[PDB]
């Protein structure tokens, strides 16, 4: 039935799925913040700061 | 890390029905709020408290960035911290020391304090408590709070 | 209770017929004595530019701001 | 006039995902009713 | 459980919330269980604020 | 057959026509069509036009190197004025382009085909036999393109004053129209901005209202067609907060306490609105310009006290200056 | 580049009406 | 149910979950450290906004010399 | 900006929770139903 | 020590605790007669 | 594992998807004119 | 809503008070300004 | 009688609602639904319904939720609800009906 | 029973007008603000702040004064009366502008109070708050454009003063330096209040024209006036028109309703989103593959180039009295002309 902006409510009655999806969450931020950091330090200029 | 954390989600997704989320009295899921956000302040308290005395001092960790006016010669460093009236001068580092050690301390003390002390009963129904959409509303407000300051700052 | 009959109750006239034109008055006289001009700092109209001066009343510093107004005034600017 | 070559990749991009992904559901639920 | 809406045959979940219950006081046992814990918050308060006049 | 004049009139007032096309309707497609055709051919690939007749141009064709904000469809040369100007009456293809031919082409067909929007709208509406009016809401924005795409020209004598077929086209040609005749301080441009804001206001106020007091609604269906009981539930109570807000505010402004009042007044708002407006485009096509004030304080040194008012008239200055290549010897001018 | 990018893009909203018009969802 | 040896030790952590001290309890103990909250937040936003200056605090760049 | 509509639509949905459903987290379940009938 | 803009914000804070103690004070006080 | 007890679907009509791909299809015009500059 | 009685304060009172002298004396105001020599 | 049901306060709602009583889980809440067959407000009248007041010699239980059923235009039904939370609220119910059935006409039933 | 309930039962009584706990927070922080404005289009000067005239006192007629923003030499100050900065003098405090932040704060409380005042309403009738969800595209709209866009630029000199004129001259600024016509979320939003018109004055007359009983003597009355209407009318009948002419209609009432509520609202949040952007100063002015080829070549014009002209105009003849602080002097042969081109 649920709409496309009511599906992450059949977390609601249930807490086991619901820190799945938090663990999940922060997976991806942790992996972002990683891989952000290694594509810069490929762009980075250490030679010339001033 | 993160492959750390998508393991572990994996696994709470497919272990899902584990009786410590029931309450056994009627057998179906729920949250003791009240208490979780205790002890979460506990943990966010104590954590607070040990940034601030052992990282942000440079006792066991480095310090901070700590610059001149002009932006010409800045470095990392210990800072000390400072309480008195010049330590809600914001271009001062010692106020950020000052509020770590201060800010963990009163963590740890409401903390306790939530777990020793249920809620009031005209509190209970009035802001819908054992609603767990009521803690969201909560947090949305809390947070947007902190991005404004911050984007300001 | 209508506004039309209490505007039109007797014990609404005993009172108001003799309030109103006081307060109009009040006004009037609030404006025509000159008043208005001293008590909310709006310069009269022969007198916003000094003898000397050719060039606008600014302020330029917030904490000395009463201050420069005040000197402003002394010169009749 | 320098046009980018990542202009051309962000325009893609955006039609194509979202696209994809209502039309992935609607198939889905044509299949719930038959 | 939750079966709601049949404006275009839809649903909506909401939450299921305990029930409210007045406290029975408490039991000696119930005491002297929270009288460890926060006797030991007395003392890490206590505690902390030493490593904090030491740390300046 | 039953000789095929008797078919073609039951096809053209036909209502089970998928689209209805009625006899407004067969005038409308061939003048909408040419329209649209030339449209987009038009603003894809018409060569750079020539409008101010000193040969230089102005492009707005996308293979010229406009993207979609950029581009137009660039008005009629400033040497043509007003005159008609069909395709035989230049001598060539190349030089019709040149002078901004297709331009006219595409707004007289539009005028026709919208007017005849109107007109198949009044007429389906006849055959339903339901109050036919519609049509009259319609023709707000339809007088409104009258007096933006052709009395305006009219009024300052050429078509090279209308507004251009292109998203910064427009607003070119906003700006420029505030230099020269001072729009905002228009009371009837006033009346105009009124209506659409308060349009917007009253459809959010409306729908929010009417969503909340809604229950649930259900009509009988059919295989083929549907039913003839209409189910409706709603909330059938309100409070005295908003009686006082509402209630009183609206029994006394209406002139009636009936709820039929309410669709009524919905529609006239930015109706007369857009009315205003459209009469005060078309006041100024003749140079009845709105209020100005320049030197309306002054103190009794006699010397000038400036106000809001000079601060607009010096940012008006300052566009309608830069609009004038033609000469630095200009006094007191248009049309 | 960017012009076929651009008359792509119309061809199918033009399109789209089409689909809107003649094959909508009958509603039962 | 899935019985298992976190999951026991946890269980006395929630176990009360809808329990309420009668009444208006602590609320107006709330409201004292709520509005010393207020008052606490005044006082930092008007040191940063230079409208209240304390003799001694300079607040500018130059108070990292 | 974008969290404040957040905050507020939240909010809603937890004070006006017993009209966006027909039901009252109150009341459990009705099990067994009593008439009233001339 | 106290600087002028320090009693400025006392004198802010004194007149915020008497208009809401006046504004509640008269609420209750005009609620529990008509009652 | 045990079946999901508040396991529901998802739907999506059909004219759903053509007011959804029309804004789609129309913000990628609006925006592409910024993204190409 | 409000009774008939109506003490000398009401909330109806103060309503039409708040919005009655003021306006009487800055017409009274606006009024002296018309007769004032440019 | 000594127990009637309003809409509009000052006025009696003259036409009898069939009433139905659902039980929770043991008895300490509940929800009744009054169904009313074209009432006298739904025929007339321009005074502002506001919710449905059952009044007797023991006070007052206001509800609101009143809901109108409309046919082509034709309202020609009410719906009713008043929902109980708390055991006192719910034999209170039960005696009101009681008094309203009695004093209004006629039986009561019951189904496991 | 307590004192607290006593209080409030006899807030939430039956009343003229309805008070509630909002009230106490809406009605002094709008009559103040209200008040505020009003004393100041008719006594206040701005001749310190502004070298300009905008009063009656001073001689003004309604639409050409204002109550005006402070100076841009006190900075982001809040301006109060007991603050330093007036120290407690009534006249420098009307003088320094101090009057403006009155408004714009006791304005910004009594709309906190005003959706809160819909949501008390709506909880003790019992309606769902869908209104108050509405109300925040207003609220939006006013914390971007008059509170947090000056706290990004240098001082409350430009925020948009209360007046009638006053506006008008934020117009031709933001059209001037920003070129805000032309940032994508302006353009959103022109679309959508249209839109919100559009939706209006359709139903409106759709709705008036498809009555039930139009004649017959109609024999309906009742009105149960929240219903708005949404029985007097066939939806059947609607329907079965308009999608003839168009193509396309609803079937569906209350997705109609809904329709209604979601345009305006979006296009003025798409607004205040592009404006909060303009406060750091980040804006589409410009094409650059545009100004290469123009660069590249000068035979190149088009609609684009030309208002990039017009903007280089409004800045250099509005600006050394429109922000006379910065003291410009542009000689007569500097200021932009088009018959130097
Ligand atoms: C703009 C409208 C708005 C609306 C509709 C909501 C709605 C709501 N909020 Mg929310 N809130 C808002 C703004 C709003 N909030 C803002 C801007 C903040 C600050 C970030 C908060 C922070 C907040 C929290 C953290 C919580 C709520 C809660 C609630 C819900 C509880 C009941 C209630 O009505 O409280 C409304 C009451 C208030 C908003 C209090 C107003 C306080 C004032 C008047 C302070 C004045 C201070 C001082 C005298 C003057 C300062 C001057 C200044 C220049 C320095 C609720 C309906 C709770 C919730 O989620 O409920 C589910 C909860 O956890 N509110
Ligand atoms: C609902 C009531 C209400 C609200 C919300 C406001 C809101 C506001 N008013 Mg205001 N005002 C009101 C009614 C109200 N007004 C009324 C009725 C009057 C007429 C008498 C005024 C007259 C007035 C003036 C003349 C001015 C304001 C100003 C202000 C604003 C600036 C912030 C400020 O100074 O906060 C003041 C608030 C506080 C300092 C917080 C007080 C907190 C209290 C009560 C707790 C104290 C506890 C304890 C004793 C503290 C111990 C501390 C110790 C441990 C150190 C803010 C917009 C000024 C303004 O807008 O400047 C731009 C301004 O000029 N007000
Ligand atoms: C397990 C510990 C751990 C540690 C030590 C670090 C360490 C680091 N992370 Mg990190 N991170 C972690 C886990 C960890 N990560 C996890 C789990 C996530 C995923 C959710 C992330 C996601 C993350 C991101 C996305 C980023 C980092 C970055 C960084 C690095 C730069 C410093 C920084 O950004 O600090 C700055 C930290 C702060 C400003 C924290 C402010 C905290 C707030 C405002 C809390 C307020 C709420 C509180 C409860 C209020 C009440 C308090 C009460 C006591 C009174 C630092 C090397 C950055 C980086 O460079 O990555 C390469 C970056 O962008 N982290
Ligand atoms: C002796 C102990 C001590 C000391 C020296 C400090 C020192 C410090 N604390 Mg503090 N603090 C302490 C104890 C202490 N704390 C304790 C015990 C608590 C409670 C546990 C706090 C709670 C606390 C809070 C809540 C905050 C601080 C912050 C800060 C620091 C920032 C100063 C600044 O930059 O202002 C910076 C900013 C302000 C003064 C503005 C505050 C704005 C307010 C309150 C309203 C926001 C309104 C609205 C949502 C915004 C719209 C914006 C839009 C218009 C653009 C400073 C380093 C602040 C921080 O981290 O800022 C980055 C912050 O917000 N501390
Ligand atoms: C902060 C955390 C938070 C959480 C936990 C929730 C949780 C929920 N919200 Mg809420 N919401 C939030 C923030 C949050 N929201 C914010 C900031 C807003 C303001 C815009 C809203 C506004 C909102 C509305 C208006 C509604 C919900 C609904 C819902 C529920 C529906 C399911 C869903 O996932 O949508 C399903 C998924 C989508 C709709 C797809 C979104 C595609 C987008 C636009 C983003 C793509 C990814 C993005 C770019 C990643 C970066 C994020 C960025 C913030 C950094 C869900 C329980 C609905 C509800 O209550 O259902 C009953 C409902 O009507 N939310
Ligand atoms: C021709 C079409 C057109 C249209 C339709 C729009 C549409 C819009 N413009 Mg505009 N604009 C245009 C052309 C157009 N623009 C052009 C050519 C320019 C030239 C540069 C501008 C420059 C411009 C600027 C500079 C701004 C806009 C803004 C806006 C938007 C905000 C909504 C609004 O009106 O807020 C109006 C104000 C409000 C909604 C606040 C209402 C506040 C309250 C409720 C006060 C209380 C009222 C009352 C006293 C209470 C009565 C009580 C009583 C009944 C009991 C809207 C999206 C604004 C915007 O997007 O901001 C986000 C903005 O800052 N526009
Ligand atoms: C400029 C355009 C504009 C104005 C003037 C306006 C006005 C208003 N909108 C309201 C509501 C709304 N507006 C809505 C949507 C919209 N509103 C829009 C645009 C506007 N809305 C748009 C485009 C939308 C579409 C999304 C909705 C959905 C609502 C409502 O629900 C609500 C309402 O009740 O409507 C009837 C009213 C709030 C009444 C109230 O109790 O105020 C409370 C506030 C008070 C009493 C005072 C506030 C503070 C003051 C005095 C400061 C401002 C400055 C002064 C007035 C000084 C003068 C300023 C000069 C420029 C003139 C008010 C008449
Ligand atoms: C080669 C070529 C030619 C290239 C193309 C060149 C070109 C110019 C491209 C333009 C691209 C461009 C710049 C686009 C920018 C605009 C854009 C992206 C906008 C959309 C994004 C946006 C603004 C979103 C937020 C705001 C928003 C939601 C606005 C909505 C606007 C909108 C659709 C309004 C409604 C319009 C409309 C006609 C509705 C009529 C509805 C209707 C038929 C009702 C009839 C009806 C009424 C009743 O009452 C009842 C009862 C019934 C039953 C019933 O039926
Ligand atoms: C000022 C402009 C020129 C004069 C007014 C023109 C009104 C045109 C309305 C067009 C709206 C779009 C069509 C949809 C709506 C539509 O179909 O309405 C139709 C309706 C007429 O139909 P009714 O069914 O109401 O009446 C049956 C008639 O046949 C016999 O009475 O029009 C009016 O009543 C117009 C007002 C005349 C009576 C009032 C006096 C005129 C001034 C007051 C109202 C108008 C101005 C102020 C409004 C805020
Ligand atoms: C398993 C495992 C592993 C691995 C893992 C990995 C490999 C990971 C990674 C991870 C990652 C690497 C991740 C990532 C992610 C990302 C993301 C998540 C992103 C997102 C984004 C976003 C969200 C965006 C947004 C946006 C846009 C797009 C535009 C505009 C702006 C914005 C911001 C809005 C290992 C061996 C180690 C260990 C063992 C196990
Ligand atoms: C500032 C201030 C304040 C306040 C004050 C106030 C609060 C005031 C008020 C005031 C007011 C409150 C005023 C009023 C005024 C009004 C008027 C002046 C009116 C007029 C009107 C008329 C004249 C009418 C007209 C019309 C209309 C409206 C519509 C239609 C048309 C006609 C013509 C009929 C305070 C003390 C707090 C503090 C310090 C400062
Ligand atoms: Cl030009
Ligand atoms: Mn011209």
């Amino acid at each position: 039935g649920l709409p496309w902006y009511r599906v992450h409510t059949v977390l609601i009655n249930d807490p086991g799925r619901l820190i799945a999806a938090h663990l999940m969450h922060t997976a991806l931020v942790a992996g972002w913040a990683g891989s952000m950091a290694l594509y810069e330090l490929a762009t980075f200029d250490p030679s010339d700061p001033v | 890390l993160s492959g750390l954390l998508f393991l572990a989600a994996c696994w709470h997704w497919v272990y899902w029905d584990l009786e410590l989320f029931r309450d056994p009295r009627t057998g179906e899921p729920a949250l003791d709020l009240p208490k979780m956000f205790g002890i979460h302040l506990f943990l966010a308290g104590l954590l607070c408290f040990g940034f601030g005395a052992f990282h942000l001092t440079g006792l066991f960790g480095p310090g901070m960035w700590v610059s001149d006016p002009y932006g010409l010669t800045g470095s990392v460093q210990p800072v000390a911290p400072e309480w008195g009236p010049d330590g809600f001068n914001p271009y001062n580092p010692g106020g950020v020391v000052a509020h770590h050690i201060a800010a963990g301390i009163v963590g740890i003390i409401a903390g306790l304090f939530h777990i020793l002390v249920r809620p009031p009963q005209r509190l209970y129904k009035a802001l819908r408590m054992g609603n767990i959409e009521t803690v969201l509303s909560s947090s949305i407000a809390a947070v947007f709070f902190a991005a404004f300051v911050v984007a300001g700052t | 209770r209508p506004f039309s009959d209490i505007i039109t109750s007797v014990r609404y006239w005993v009172i108001h017929s003799i309030t109103i034109p006081a307060l109009f008055i009040a006004g009037w006289l609030f404006v025509s004595t000159g008043l208005a001009y001293d008590v909310f700092g709006t310069p009269r109209p022969d007198s916003y530019y000094a003898q000397e001066q050719r060039s606008i009343p600014l302020v330029t510093d917030r904490f000395e701001a009463k201050q420069q107004v005040e000197t402003f005034l002394e010169q009749l600017k | 006039m320098e046009v980018n070559q990542l202009g051309l990749i962000a325009t893609a991009l955006f039609v194509l995902v979202p696209s994809v992904f209502l039309i992935i559901l609607y198939v889905q639920t044509e299949s719930q009713q038959k | 459980m939750r079966y709601t809406t049949d404006e275009g045959g839809r649903l909506n979940n909401f939450a299921i919330e305990p029930k409210v219950y007045q406290a029975q006081p408490w039991t000696p046992q119930q005491k002297v269980r929270a009288a460890l814990l926060v006797g030991g918050g007395l003392l890490l308060v206590a505690g902390l604020v030493a490593i904090a006049v030491g740390v300046s | 057959s039953a000789n095929l004049w008797e078919r073609f009139c039951n096809w053209v007032t036909s209502t089970d026509n998928r689209l209805y096309v009625g006899w407004f309707g067969v005038i409308m497609i061939p003048t909408l069509l040419a329209a649209t055709i030339c449209f987009v051919i038009a603003f894809i690939a018409a060569p750079p036009v020539d409008i101010d007749g000193i040969r230089e141009p102005v492009s707005g064709s996308l293979l010229y190197g406009n993207n979609i904000i950029t581009g137009a469809v660039v008005p009629s040369s400033n040497a043509i004025g007003l005159h008609f100007y069909p395709i035989w009456e230049a001598a060539s293809l190349d030089e019709w382009l040149y002078n901004g031919g297709p331009y006219q082409l595409i707004i007289f067909h539009f005028l026709l085909g919208a007017s005849c929007y109107m007109g198949r709208q009044w007429e389906l509406s006849y055959r339903l036999g339901m109050r036919p009016w519609i049509c009259v809401a319609y023709s707000a924005p339809l007088a409104s393109a009258f007096a933006v795409f052709l009395i305006y020209p009219i009024g300052q004598g050429s078509f090279s004053d209308g507004m251009p077929l292109g998203i910064s086209g427009t607003f070119n040609f906003m700006i420029v129209f505030q230099a020269e005749h001072n729009i905002l301080m228009h009371p009837f441009h006033q009346l105009g901005v009124a209506g659409v804001f308060g349009g917007a206001l009253f459809c959010a106020m409306h729908g929010s209202l009417v969503t909340s007091s809604l229950i649930r609604e259900t009509t009988e269906t059919e295989s083929a067609n549907y039913g003839y009981k209409f189910g409706q539930e709603e909330e059938t109570y309100n409070i005295v907060a908003a009686h006082g807000y509402f209630g009183r505010l609206i029994f006394q402004y209406a002139s009636f306490n009936n709820s039929r009042s309410l669709h009524f007044f919905l529609a006239a708002w930015p109706v007369v609105g857009v009315w205003f407006t459209a009469l005060g485009i078309s006041t100024m096509a003749f140079n009845l310009n709105g209020f100005n004030f320049n030197h309306s304080v002054i103190d009794a040194k006699g010397n000038v006290i400036n106000t809001w008012a000079d601060i607009i008239n010096r940012a008006n200055l300052g566009m309608e200056v830069m609009h004038e290549r033609n000469a630095h010897n200009f006094p007191l001018d248009l049309a | 580049m960017e012009t076929i990018t651009y008359v792509f893009i119309f061809a199918c909203i033009i399109a789209l009406f089409f689909f809107a018009i003649f094959f909508r969802e009958p509603p039962r | 149910a899935r019985r298992t040896w976190l999951g026991d030790i946890l269980r006395p952590l929630n176990s009360e979950y809808g329990k309420v001290a009668p009444g208006w309890g602590t609320t107006p103990l709330m409201a004292v450290f709520m509005g010393l909250f207020l008052v606490f937040l005044l006082i930092i936003l008007e040191i940063y906004n230079s409208t209240l200056i304390l003799d001694g605090v300079n607040v500018s760049w130059k108070a990292l010399g | 900006l974008l969290f404040f509509f957040g905050h507020i639509w939240h909010g809603a949905r937890t004070l006006f929770r017993d009209v966006f459903s027909g039901i009252d987290p109150e009341l459990s379940p009705e099990q067994v139903e009593w008439g009233f009938y001339q | 020590t106290i600087t002028p803009s320090l009693k400025g914000f006392f004198i802010g804070l004194l007149s915020g605790a008497v208009v809401l103690g006046l504004t509640f004070a008269v609420l209750i006080a005009i609620s529990q007669i008509d009652k | 594992m045990e079946p999901n007890p508040n396991r529901q679907p998802v739907e999506l009509n059909r004219t759903s998807l053509y007011l959804g791909l029309l804004l789609i299809l129309v913000l990628a015009l609006l925006f592409s004119s910024y993204f190409f500059n | 809503q409000e009774p008939v009685s109506y003490p000398i304060f009401t909330v109806r009172w103060v309503a039409v008070h708040t919005l009655a002298v003021p306006t009487i004396f800055f017409l009274g105001a606006i009024a002296a300004m018309q007769f004032i020599q440019r | 009688a000594m127990a009637e049901i309003q809409f509009i306060r000052g006025i009696n709602e003259e036409v009898v609602p069939d009433v139905r009583l659902t039980r929770a889980r043991d008895g300490s809440s509940g929800q009744a639904m009054f169904y009313f067959d074209n009432p006298k407000i739904v025929q007339e009248g321009n005074l502002e319904v506001t919710g449905m007041y059952m009044v007797d010699e023991e006070g007052e239980i206001v509800t609101r939720d009143v809901n109108a059923k409309f046919i082509n235009g034709q309202p020609v039904a009410i719906e009713a609800t008043y929902t109980m939370r708390s055991p006192q609220e719910w034999d209170r119910f039960i005696r009101f009906m009681d008094r309203y059935a009695a004093s209004h006409g006629l039986g009561f039933q019951k189904s496991e | 029973r307590g004192w607290f309930d006593i209080l409030d039962d006899w807030l939430k009584r039956d009343r003229f007008v309805f008070v509630g706990w909002s009230g106490i927070l809406l009605f002094p922080c709008a009559y103040l603000a209200l008040g505020g404005w009003l004393t100041g289009t008719t006594f206040v000067t701005s001749w310190y702040t502004h070298g300009l005239a905008s009063s009656y006192l001073e001689g003004c007629n309604f639409l050409t004064v204002a109550v005006s923003t402070p100076a841009n030499s006190m900075g982001h100050s809040l301006l109060l009366l007991w603050g330093p900065e007036a120290q407690g003098d009534f006249t420098r405090w009307c003088q320094l502008g101090g009057l403006w932040t009155f408004i714009a704060l006791h304005g910004a409380f009594g709309l906190i109070g005003f959706m809160l005042r819909q949501f008390e309403i709506a909880r003790l009738v019992g309606v769902r708050p869908y209104n108050a969800i509405a109300f925040s595209a207003p609220i939006a709209v006013f914390v971007s454009v008059f509170l947090i866009y000056p706290l990004g630029q240098s001082s409350w000199f430009f925020a948009p003063s209360f007046g009638v004129a006053a506006i008008f001259r934020f117009l031709l600024f933001f059209q001037g330096f920003h070129n805000w016509t032309l940032n994508p979320f302006h353009m959103m939003g022109v679309a959508g209040v249209l839109g919100g018109a559009l939706l209006c004055a359709i139903h409106g007359a759709t709705v008036e024209n498809t009555l039930f009983q139009d004649g017959e003597g109609a024999s309906t009355f009742r009105a149960f006036n929240p219903t708005q209407a949404e029985e007097t009318y066939s939806m059947v009948t609607a329907n079965r028109f308009w999608s003839q002419i168009f193509g396309i209609a609803f079937s569906n009432k209350r997705w109609l309703h809904f329709f209604m509520l979601f345009v305006p609202v979006t296009g003025l949040w798409m607004s205040a989103i592009g404006v909060v952007g303009l406060a750091l100063n980040l804006r589409s002015y410009d094409f650059i593959s545009q100004e290469i080829r123009a660069a590249e070549d000068p035979e190149f014009e088009t609609f684009y180039t030309k208002n990039l002209l017009l903007n280089e105009g409004i800045r250099a003849w509005m600006a050394p009295q429109d922000q006379p602080h910065e003291n410009f002097v542009f000689p007569e042969e500097v200021l932009p002309r088009g018959n130097a081109l």
